[PDB]
Order: structure tokens, then C-alpha cells, then sequence
RNA sequence: GCGAGAAGGGAAGUGUGUUUCAAAG
RNA sequence: UUUUAUGAUCCCAGGCUGGUUUAAUAAGUCAAAGUUUAGCCAGAGUCG
RNA sequence: AGAUCAUCGAAUAUAACGG
């Protein structure tokens, strides 16, 4: 058994806890405190304000095939999200979920 | 999983206390000290059975970390958990050594 | 612990006056509690073995039934509030092994500490 | 004082000579042979700083375990491949910069990395 | 269809077997029953020849060897119950039975007795290791016995467990290990020069190298085998082996006989 | 301008869950 | 160098828990190895 | 953040790394 297609569990956007922290100043339990924002990010609005925004593609799980068989008739599969700025491009398309 | 009435019996409470230690600490003996600054601590746990009312034992081998590399093979030590992941195998930190085997 | 369970066979005899028993530290303490209740006439440590006398009344012995609860392969523990349910409406004698020595079941409930049921004397179902 | 500036072009020969991605085993030995870092730095010195710097986690070196094992690799060892992180050109540059200063500040009167201390 | 038959004996196995018997038959210049010159002076020269070791029997010859070895590890005169003396006494008894089995091969009753002594000696080492560690190492060097430490429980795998038969690896070079023949490690059939085809139940006994489970110099590296590198002690090549009597992967301990 | 999957069983076995603690973006 | 009968490699299926009263000197002080019905947690992405 | 028996389908076991 080599180079076998495995499967990983799904995971949505984890909501942050109200009782969070910015930076743990020398914590004195055996763990890491949660975050308020969590996955979400704060950006500048068009009208001079601050609002939430869906971040860059949140770990698009490519291991599991699409559920609805009729997905190609309305959506183009096998997409890529590249980041370019003038003549500079960075390699960050691989969205891997590391171990806990 | 244990039922509500199973959390008040003396058999379950006694087993819990033995397993439970400050800072979720554990007791075990080192069995492998080949890699640099690495030692594999073998910890022994306990569990309760509500059917026959008997407690058994099962070993739990885990990896630890040592700074001064004072511990050696066949030496009971103390481990402490951590809220992160360091290295491919390292998941614990040493505190002290209780017993030392001659050479 | 194994030697403790070997005392019931010797003490549970009808046509006998005195029976021997292996010497043990824990066994000596158990005999003291039984003598207080008036179940054993007396005992003497004869070196490697202990000679224990038997009490009789109108032919039949004072001890009629012995039940071993605790065994070397496992350990029975009951909370102070659970021992009362087990032991109720009975005249039996339960040996309780608490942290502060060995006492009977009646004293265990008085202190409210969690003991250990070792054996039963003059117990039914 | 007056720390020399490491030219980008010079590092290209060392990175390509030891050979896109390459393993970290061949790069550690080649760094000392070129003598760019200059006592003599031993092989264990670089290995110790690599783990202490927490580079395996930062770079996501453990992501390759799930490709072979899958679900079994998520759990800890006791609750497994252990290959080193294959640093790329970009990644290697950063590490060289980080290790170059960690040796100079080890004997400087004014620490730069960690100047503070808790009682 | 292949026929199951015994495997041929290797050329080196026969040569070593004859050498072992030669050593056991050596008769040094000494005396039996502690017949010191004090008492022997009262006897005639003619009569003294009979009392020499050359004229002694096997029982007397074997007993003399025990006395010489016992004195080497004697704590006090007239003391044989100490673990140090018992360790040497048992070693001489095992070889005495092994030599007899070579000449006599139809004595199947004594095959079971040899196993009892081999296991009994193993337990002695375990007890002596915890009570005295310095003395345990000294006795092994004098007798050239493979020292083994007991610090962790032995695993259930036979490829890495202990083997009481191969304890005296230095003195015996043909009872160290062998090959597996259970399901997949069986030998392939072959044709001899006989007009017939035969198959061997047991694999041939090869000659192992001298560096069997011995330390060696390692090279620093960082790969899968050494995620955290190589220790300084390993590079010099002086680490102490916990189980030197391990057969290793793809190997099995040698039979009893 | 604000709210809206309030009709979701397709993924996973040592996982999903439970329990003990902790959290001044 | 590492796991391995205290199950390592490996094939198919099953998602975890709570729910008040409840007779009998089994008078339960939490329904006594395992039985449920409004409920908690949790359940990837895409207009190129 | 720590700990946290596995079961059914009869069964068929040693595998992956470096000289």
C-alpha cells in the first residue's frame, strides 16, 4: 500500500471565544488561550469603517471529491488562487492541515 | 463513557485519583535513550470496569525531552504535558529524576 | 493478603477445640476485633503458627457462616453512604479496613470515612 | 561591529552546489565546507539551533505525515515518519540570516535576540 | 515431490566440534582429593602414580576443575553457596553434560535435564545483578561470559528476546543463531547428484562474523534514522549494549542440540 | 442600510463525543 | 533507525450524549455492565 | 489544554527504513 488516496475529516470556520486574549504574557496553565477574532479578520471598509471579511481561501480541502455529481455543469472545478503584486509571485497555494 | 450513577461509586473514584496528578503529571520508566536529548518514558495507567468490578493495567509509551540528559535507561522519572508540538516525536518535558540505575 | 483468606477454613469447624493458623501481621489484628464481640475464646502465637480456640454453645458453634468479600485479585470499596444500604436490618459483622487501623462496620459509619470490606461474620444473604 | 553583508548571488552557488526543493541533510555539511560562517562550528551546533528555533512548525514540516498515514497521523505518538523539513531557496535564505546573527550575539556586550530576563 | 531430509553439515561445524572435545580431554599436572605432598610422602613412588590425575577417572577429573575455579571466586574458605561460586560451578556442569551428548546420542532422557540447568543459571544472573553490579562484571571477564544487564522487561518477540543457549557465545561459536524456516523462510528445493530431488527441513549453519552485536563508529547526520542527530558517545563507539545476545532481525536462536 | 443554510446526514475510528481545568483583543 | 499479541501493516458497515414518576424491609440518597421522545456540541470549497 | 476498554463480518501476519 503506497501512494493511496486517503480522506480527512471536514472542518468549518471555528468561532472565536468571547473570553479571549491578544498575547499571553507568561501563561501559567498547561495550554494556549483562545482568540476572539479567530479565523476571521478585520479590514478597512469602503466608506471609512471596519468590518469583517472572509479571508483568503480557508484551507480548501482537495482530498474529498465533490458531493453533488452535477457540479461541472455550473462550476469550473480545479481552480487556483494565485497571489501576484507587480512582478512578484509567492508559492502559497498548497493548503495543508498540520497535525494538532 | 460513564453514566451519572457510575461517577459516584468508590471503585471509580479510587481509580480516578490514582490516574490524576498535579498538572496532569505522569510516572514512568525510560526504555529508550538512543537519540540525542530524547527519552521514551513508559507510563502505566488504570481503568475501571463496571461489569465485573475489576481494575486492570495497560502501559502507555510516550516520548519525553531532557535538557541535561541526566536520565538513563531503566530510570523512573516524572513527565509534564505541554500545550504545543515540538519535533516529530517529542511531546513531553522532564522535571526531575526519582531513581537512578548504576551506570 | 492470601494468608488472611486461609483463616476461614480453620475457624469454621464443629467437632474441634483448637485449630492452627499461619502466622501473619494482618491476621493478628483481625483476631483482636473478633474477640471483643465474643466470637473467639482466645488465641496464642505458637511461633510459625497461631493456635486459636473455638467457642461453642449448646453443641453448635458460635460461628455458622463466613463470607469472604475481598480477595487478593481485586478490591471492594464502598463509600460511607453506600455501606448503609448494603448492611441494613441485620446482625452481621463486617470487617472494615480504614486508614486509621482496622474497625468493624458499626464504627466505620460513625466516623464517615471510606473503609474496605474484608470479610463477613454471621451474615446471611 | 560592521557586520559584513551577505550577497544574494554568493548564496546561490552554495544552495545549487549542494543539490525545486532539496533535503536539509546535504545543506548542513556543505555550509561548513564553504566556510562562509567565518572556534570551529560543529555539526551538532547547527542541529541544536534548528530545533530550538521552532522551524519545523513554522514552515509546516509535519504536513507530509497526513499524506501517507492519514487519520492515524493526527494522534500523538502514544495517544510515524520523521523526515526533516526540505527547505527551499526562500526558506534557506531566512535560516542562514537567522543563524549568522545567533553566533555573533553569543559574545557581544549588548544582546540583540533576547535582552530581557525574568526573575 | 521433494523429500524432507536432514541438511548437510558445514565443513567448519565438524572441525569446531572435534576441537571442543580435545580441550575437555586435557589432563594437567595436578592432584585429586587435595592429596598434598604432606600425606603423599608416606607412600611409595610406585603407588603415587595411581593417585596422579593421569590415572584418575572422569568423575575425579571433573571435580578437580570445579575446585580450581571456585578458589578464584571464593569469599571465604569452605563456602560454595555464594552466588559468585554458584555461577562458576553451574558453568562447568553445563559443559560436562554437553561433552557427553556428543559421544552419546541415543540418551534422550538427559536432553530435558540440560534445559533445567540452562534456565537455572539464567535466574542466578538476574538476582546477582541487582544486589551487586560491580561484581557481576568482574566474574564475566574471568569466565569470558557475555555480560547482559536486566534493567527493562524482555519483549515477546523472539527476534530480539534473550537466549539462554547462546550465553557462552565466546566459548561456543556454533550455537549463536540460525535462520527461520516457519512459513516464508523455508529453503527452496534442490537436486543433488543422485538422480533424485530432496529438501532440507533446516537451513545450513553458516559461520558468523566476529563483530556480532558489537559497537561501531557512526557518522553524524540528520535524516529519518536520526531525527535529532547522533549522540557524542555513539560517534566514539563505546556505548554499552543492553542485550548483546540478540539474534537480530531475520534471525532465530540456535537449537538446544 | 440591516438580517437570512433557520428546508443540510455528503466526510471521519481512535475520530466524533463525554469528563477535569483554563481563558483582562 | 522505528512500530509490533497491552494487536504494528491492512479490507466493508455503524457519529456521541440527557430526559424528573416508577410499587417490592430488590422500601436506592443518582433506577446499578449495556434500552428512549421537543434537547447540547459538531457537519470543506467553488461565477476565472 | 490533559485523560478517556473498542465491536461484527469463521479465519488465513510480520511490514516499512540505511550498509
Amino acid at each position: 500500500a503506497f501512494d493511496r488516496l486517503r480522506r480527512l475529516p471536514n472542518k468549518a470556520l471555528r468561532p472565536g471565544k468571547c473570553a479571549g486574549s491578544l498575547f499571553p504574557s507568561l501563561p501559567a496553565s498547561v495550554g494556549d488561550a483562545p482568540s476572539v477574532h479567530g479565523d476571521f479578520c478585520v479590514v478597512r471598509r469602503a466608506d471609512g469603517g471596519f468590518h469583517l471579511v472572509p479571508p483568503y481561501p480557508p484551507r480548501i480541502n482537495r482530498t474529498v471529491e465533490p458531493y453533488p455529481p452535477s457540479a461541472g455543469n455550473f462550476y469550473e472545478l480545479n481552480r487556483q488562487f494565485k497571489l501576484q503584486w507587480k512582478n512578484v509571485e509567492y508559492q502559497f497555494v498548497p493548503k495543508l492541515l498540520p497535525r494538532p | 463513557h460513564y453514566k451519572t450513577w457510575q461517577r459516584n461509586t468508590a471503585g471509580y473514584l479510587r481509580t480516578f485519583m490514582r490516574n490524576k496528578l498535579p498538572n496532569n503529571e505522569m510516572i514512568g520508566y525510560v526504555i529508550n535513550d538512543k537519540h540525542p536529548k530524547s527519552i521514551r518514558v513508559a507510563c502505566d495507567r488504570f481503568m475501571y470496569v463496571m461489569r465485573y468490578k475489576k481494575t486492570f493495567r495497560y502501559t502507555k509509551k510516550v516520548w519525553a525531552h531532557d535538557e541535561e540528559s541526566e536520565a538513563r535507561l531503566g530510570d523512573v522519572v516524572r513527565i509534564q504535558p505541554l500545550g504545543y508540538r515540538i519535533g516529530p516525536w517529542k511531546n513531553y518535558v522532564l522535571v526531575r529524576v526519582l531513581h537512578k540505575e548504576p551506570r | 493478603m492470601q494468608r488472611a483468606c486461609e483463616m476461614v477454613v480453620s475457624l469454621l469447624r464443629v467437632d474441634a477445640l483448637s485449630q492452627r493458623c499461619p502466622f501473619h501481621v494482618l491476621n493478628v489484628q483481625i483476631l483482636d476485633l473478633l474477640q471483643r464481640e465474643g466470637l473467639i475464646r482466645g488465641f496464642k502465637v505458637d511461633g510459625t503458627k497461631i493456635d486459636i480456640l473455638l467457642k461453642h454453645y449448646k453443641g453448635a458453634p458460635v460461628i455458622r457462616n463466613i463470607r469472604v468479600v475481598s480477595k487478593p485479585s481485586r478490591d471492594i470499596w464502598l463509600t460511607p453512604h453506600e455501606l448503609k444500604f448494603r448492611t441494613r436490618f441485620n446482625t452481621g459483622l463486617w470487617i472494615m479496613q480504614t486508614s486509621c487501623g482496622v474497625i468493624s462496620h458499626r464504627d466505620c459509619l460513625r466516623m464517615g470515612i471510606g473503609g474496605k470490606m474484608l470479610m463477613a461474620i454471621n451474615n446471611g444473604y | 561591529s560592521s557586520l559584513p553583508r551577505l550577497l544574494d548571488s554568493e548564496l546561490t552557488a552554495i544552495f545549487q552546489g549542494a543539490a525545486i526543493t532539496v533535503s536539509s541533510n546535504r545543506l548542513f555539511k556543505a555550509l561548513l565546507q564553504s566556510g562562509i560562517l567565518d572556534p570551529v562550528v560543529e555539526f551538532q551546533k547547527l542541529c541544536d539551533l534548528y530545533e530550538e528555533g521552532r522551524f519545523y512548525r513554522t514552515w509546516a514540516g509535519g504536513a507530509h505525515i497526513l499524506k501517507i498515514s492519514g487519520v492515524k497521523g493526527l494522534a500523538p505518538p502514544g495517544g510515524i515518519d520523521g523526515t526533516p523539513k526540505h527547505m527551499s531557496y526562500e526558506e534557506f535564505r531566512t535560516f542562514v540570516h537567522a543563524v549568522r546573527v545567533w553566533l555573533r550575539d553569543e559574545r557581544s556586550p549588548v544582546p540583540l535576540c533576547d535582552a530581557t530576563v525574568r526573575a | 515431490v521433494a523429500l524432507k531430509t536432514r541438511a548437510p553439515k558445514s565443513p567448519w561445524y565438524i572441525e569446531a566440534e572435534k576441537e571442543f572435545l580435545n580441550e575437555r580431554a586435557q589432563v594437567p599436572d595436578a592432584y585429586i582429593e587435595r592429596w598434598h605432598g604432606e600425606d603423599l610422602s608416606k607412600l611409595s613412588p610406585a603407588l603415587r602414580r595411581c593417585l596422579h590425575l593421569r590415572c584418575a577417572s572422569s568423575k575425579e577429573l571433573h571435580s578437580w576443575r570445579k575446585l580450581q575455579l571456585c578458589r578464584l571466586l571464593q569469599r571465604r574458605p569452605f563456602d560454595t553457596g555464594s552466588p559468585a561460586v554458584q555461577l562458576a560451578c553451574l558453568t562447568e556442569k553445563i559443559l560436562n553434560v554437553r561433552a557427553h551428548l556428543l559421544r552419546h546420542f541415543r540418551d534422550q532422557q538427559k536432553k530435558k535435564v540440560l534445559s533445567i540447568w540452562l534456565s537455572r543459571r539464567h535466574r542466578v544472573m538476574k538476582y546477582l545483578y541487582r544486589v551487586d553490579f560491580n561484581l557481576y562484571k568482574y566474574v564475566c571477564q574471568q569466565l569470558r561470559i557475555k555480560c547482559v544487564r536486566f534493567a527493562i522487561p524482555d519483549s515477546r518477540d523472539r527476534q530480539r528476546a534473550i537466549s539462554p543457549i547462546a550465553v557462552d557465545g565466546d566459548r561456543c561459536k556454533f550455537l549463536i543463531r540460525q535462520k527461520l524456516w516457519k512459513a516464508r523462510f523455508r529453503p527452496r528445493q534442490l537436486k543433488q547428484v543422485d538422480g533424485k530431488v530432496v529438501r532440507f527441513t533446516r537451513h545450513p549453519m553458516e559461520q558468523p562474523s566476529s563483530a556480532w552485536n558489537l559497537p561501531k563508529e557512526h557518522r553524524p547526520s540528520l535524516s529519518r534514522a536520526w531525527p535529532y542527530g547522533v549522540r557524542e558517545e555513539r560517534l566514539k563507539g563505546n556505548y554499552v549494549i543492553q542485550n548483546p545476545t540478540a539474534a537480530g532481525l531475520g534471525y532465530c536462536p540456535a537449537p538446544l542440540f
